[PDB]
């Protein structure tokens, strides 16, 4: 799935 | 719980060690133990709490998406069973964080910086619950996320400058909530654009270091806008 | 244990799903459950077992090294306490794997391919125990690793061609055992060079696919030799 | 610590 930018560590 | 016998300061120190070791489940358990001491958290400690659980839930979300995709393609019980196992563990982590926030981080947070930080977290963890929710419980979970984010937004607009990194990260996440959870892409785009433009106009007030903090999150807003428009 | 009620075939399928999801702790627990069914493992199932625990212990080893380095630099009790916590968990995983091998994977393994695979694993997990061991228990653990590797080597030389990937990976790991656990760098270099040269001379017998399998591990031997000479 | 190449996933 295309994930959009969210705050903090990009851990997924 | 199992951290009840360890000093608060020791729990914080071990959370920082666990971060260095990339042991995020341990980091989260140490920070849960620190929160349960009952004292309010400093900015650094809030960040340790958030980083720990973001990493834990992030691994679960990524696993859940892999499994959901295999399950959808396959539509024996094994894929569904295992996707459910991962889903329940994810929901358990979200419930643990939400539990810390309601007992009693949010109610004890009076400063804007701490109250906005926690309400943004409440929005985020209801958003992760919404990502896996299916039906009417889904509607109620979405509204809980919306409510938390909105209250955080209201405080941040009244109490923080438009370049404040907590305010910026809140708007970023609330805009992603709108885009793909609430199916409100126009609200998402409007929020991201207004947030970006108001921060841009305030950058001249900042030191070199604060400028770097603010422009880093503004670039994430721009990244999303580029994909959405 | 907790997998006693799940079908063997379901456990294998879920191990493969867990691998895709990068959920290696789950993958290891599913494979432990499959082993405990009491039936011998196929080549694919042996590889699922090994990959699962290698990933789990790998994360622990990496964390332990970070913590040991901070501890050594620092020489309160917290760093030592937390390094000990991680160390005990690592030892627990090694003991679990060694337990599966002795009860009863090794004794039930009669074919060279399966017996060498398991004895190499026994060498590897005693080697991970040796990495964290301190003193005389250290000597006994080192000898246990040596013994397992040596028996695997003896079988592999008698029963497998020099390009066999299991044989090659065994020699690779035994050479690293010599270099940094047994403090025998010359034995390590000699083993890696002889293994590489004998495989090189046998590559002409292989299909394109087997050639690719063998040369991939030969490149790891060369990588080590480049660093050691 | 400098780690040498060993067999299988480079997970540490
Ligand atoms: C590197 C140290 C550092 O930045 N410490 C802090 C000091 C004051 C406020 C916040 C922090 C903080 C932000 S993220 C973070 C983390 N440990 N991930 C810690
Ligand atoms: C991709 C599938 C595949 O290679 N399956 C096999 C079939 C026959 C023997 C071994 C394997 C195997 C080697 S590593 C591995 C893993 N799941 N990591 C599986």
């Amino acid at each position: 799935k295309l994930m959009f930018k969210t705050e903090g560590p990009d851990s997924d | 719980g199992a951290m009840g016998s360890m000093e608060r300061a020791s729990l914080i120190q071990k959370a920082k060690l666990a971060e260095q070791a990339e042991r995020y489940e341990d980091m989260a358990a140490f920070m849960k133990g620190a929160v349960e001491k009952g004292e309010e958290l400093s900015c650094e400690e809030r960040n340790l709490l958030s980083v720990a659980y973001k990493n834990v839930v992030g691994g679960q979300r990524a696993a859940w998406r892999v499994l959901s995709s295999i399950e959808q393609k396959s539509n024996g019980p094994e894929v569904r069973e295992y996707r459910e196992k991962v889903e329940t563990e994810l929901q358990g982590v979200c419930d643990t964080v939400l539990g810390l926030l309601d007992s009693h981080l949010i109610k004890e947070a009076g400063d804007a910086e701490s109250r906005v930080f926690y309400l943004k977290m409440k929005g985020d963890y209801y958003r992760y619950l919404a990502e896996v929710a299916t039906g009417d419980d889904k509607k109620r979970i979405i509204d809980s996320a919306r409510s938390a984010y909105q209250e955080a937004m209201d405080i941040s607009k009244k109490e923080m400058p438009p370049t404040n990194p907590i305010r910026l990260g809140l708007a970023l996440n609330f805009s992603v909530f709108h885009y793909e959870i609430a199916n409100s892409p126009e609200e998402a785009i409007s929020l991201a654009k207004t947030t970006f433009d108001e921060a841009m106009a305030d950058l001249h007030t900042l030191s070199e270091d604060s400028y770097k903090d603010s422009t880093l999150i503004m670039q994430l807003l721009r990244d999303n806008l580029t994909l959405w428009t």
